[PDB]
């Protein structure tokens, strides 16, 4: 059983600089005939892997110029020449030298943009779900970077804990921002109870804290 | 050109067991060894099975020896993998690749290990405000297991189209929303129709998003 250890876990890199991933196998990589059977892999998030780059150097057919593969024995390394927005995304090295086969724990890479302050929106509950005795009230964070926002959830300004789920997108593989949703969960019966809803957003691109909010049926 | 395939997947008891199969296409399928891999929730890529051309090499993960069976059909170009005695971490997407490289991959197909009955999405307009940019969208909420598909205007609508990853609720069923922004004076020019399809319920809805 070869252990792949891959690192860095995380990496932020700005917008057309270099990048370097590292894999570090247990024991050396090279195969009776000779050859070193360990291969690169992206995959964007809820999207199949790519193979970028096998046998340690040889890129596989359609993978752009920028991706590099390099190493012998126990030390390998991807390097990235200049980071495109579409390289977002996580890598893994993956072995086939020995069986387990076995791959490297992943390599998020992350794109470092400007500042992008989210477009806010907030959802009332639709007429057809009031109807089944629950209530859910939608805010949503579009387009934001850095991916750190916090969204508290105020009914008639009191402050709300533990009826809210929060759902964030991966990073945008054009203009590399996030996307994030926050669900109120209430019944119908307290959802009538009170009047102003509103959620607001703690955001680094905000000076202020931004409140969209909606009055219940008005 | 190359076509990889799976099915065989969804919603199994613990205990109980499936058979996956992996049709191919566009290539020579005698002459490269297939590899089944599979991927936990929120988790990394980990190797499962193994067989070559002439089904002489098989090789099984510690973790699947004794349950699991690989199997391929060079005249059907079918690749196959019967699980049996299922547990609650079998729980994965599970992929068939193509030759040690890992060249390429299918589309994957979703394994969920349950005791939980399967039960179909409501879906919910959320409707848009009144400007700049403009979001609407539809809640999908009470469903059983992953996955469910995401469209707007049948995949005619692609432009601004946000679908969240799924939360489990307290009610250990799922929800996810599909929000589109679309520039606030286009609203009420084009028609907005959320199309959602979850295949293990038999439910396909398609829900009018309309101003409020």
């Amino acid at each position: 059983d070869i252990v792949m250890t891959q690192t860095p876990l995380s990496s932020a890199v700005t917008l057309g600089q270099p990048a370097s991933i590292s894999c570090r196998s247990s024991q050396r990589l090279v195969h009776s005939d000779g050859n070193t059977y360990l291969s690169w892999l992206h995959q964007r998030p809820g999207q199949p892997p790519r193979l970028l780059i096998y046998k340690v150097s040889l890129r596989f057919s359609g993978v752009p110029d920028r991706f590099s593969g390099s190493g012998a024995g126990t030390d390998f390394t991807l390097k990235i020449s200049r980071v495109e927005a579409e390289d977002v995304g996580i890598y893994y090295c993956m072995q086939a030298t020995q069986f387990p086969l076995t791959f490297g724990g992943g390599t998020k890479v992350e794109i470092k943009r400007t500042v992008a302050a989210p477009s806010v929106f907030i959802f009332p509950p639709s007429d057809e779900q009031l109807k089944s005795g629950t209530a859910s009230v939608v805010c949503l964070l579009n387009n934001f970077y850095p991916r750190e926002a916090k969204v508290q959830w105020k009914v008639d300004n009191a402050l709300q804990s533990g009826n809210s789920q929060e759902s964030v997108t991966e990073q945008d593989s054009k203009d590399s921002t996030y996307s994030l949703s926050s669900t109120l969960t209430l019944s119908k019966a307290d959802y009538e109870k009170h009047k102003v809803y509103a959620c607001e957003v703690t955001h680094q691109g905000l000076s202020s804290p931004v409140t969209k909010s909606f009055n219940r049926g008005e | 050109e190359v076509q990889l395939l799976e099915s065989g997947g969804g919603l199994v008891k613990p205990g109980g067991s499936l058979r996956l199969s992996c049709a191919a296409s566009g290539f020579t399928f005698n002459e490269y060894m297939m590899n089944w891999v599979r991927q936990p929730p929120g988790k990394g890529l980990e190797w499962v099975s193994s067989i070559s051309g002439t089904s002489t090499y098989i090789n099984y993960a510690d973790s699947v020896k004794g349950r699991f069976t690989i199997s391929r059909d060079n005249a059907k170009n079918s690749l196959y993998l019967q699980m049996n005695s299922l547990r609650s971490d079998d729980t994965a997407m599970y992929y068939c690749a193509r030759g040690s490289t890992g060249g390429y991959w299918g589309q994957g197909t979703l394994i969920t290990v349950s005791s939980a009955s399967t039960k179909g999405p409501s879906v919910f307009p959320l409707a848009p405000s009144s400007g700049g940019t403009a979001a609407l969208g539809c809640l999908v909420k009470d469903y059983f297991p992953e996955p469910v598909t995401v469209s707007w205007n049948s995949g005619a609508l692609t432009s601004g189209v946000h679908t969240f990853p799924a939360v489990l609720q307290s009610s250990g069923l799922y929800s996810l929303s599909s929000v589109v922004t679309v520039p606030s004076s286009s609203l009420g020019t084009q028609t907005y129709i959320c199309n959602v399809n979850h295949k293990p319920s038999n439910t396909k809805v398609d829900k009018k998003v309309e101003p409020k």
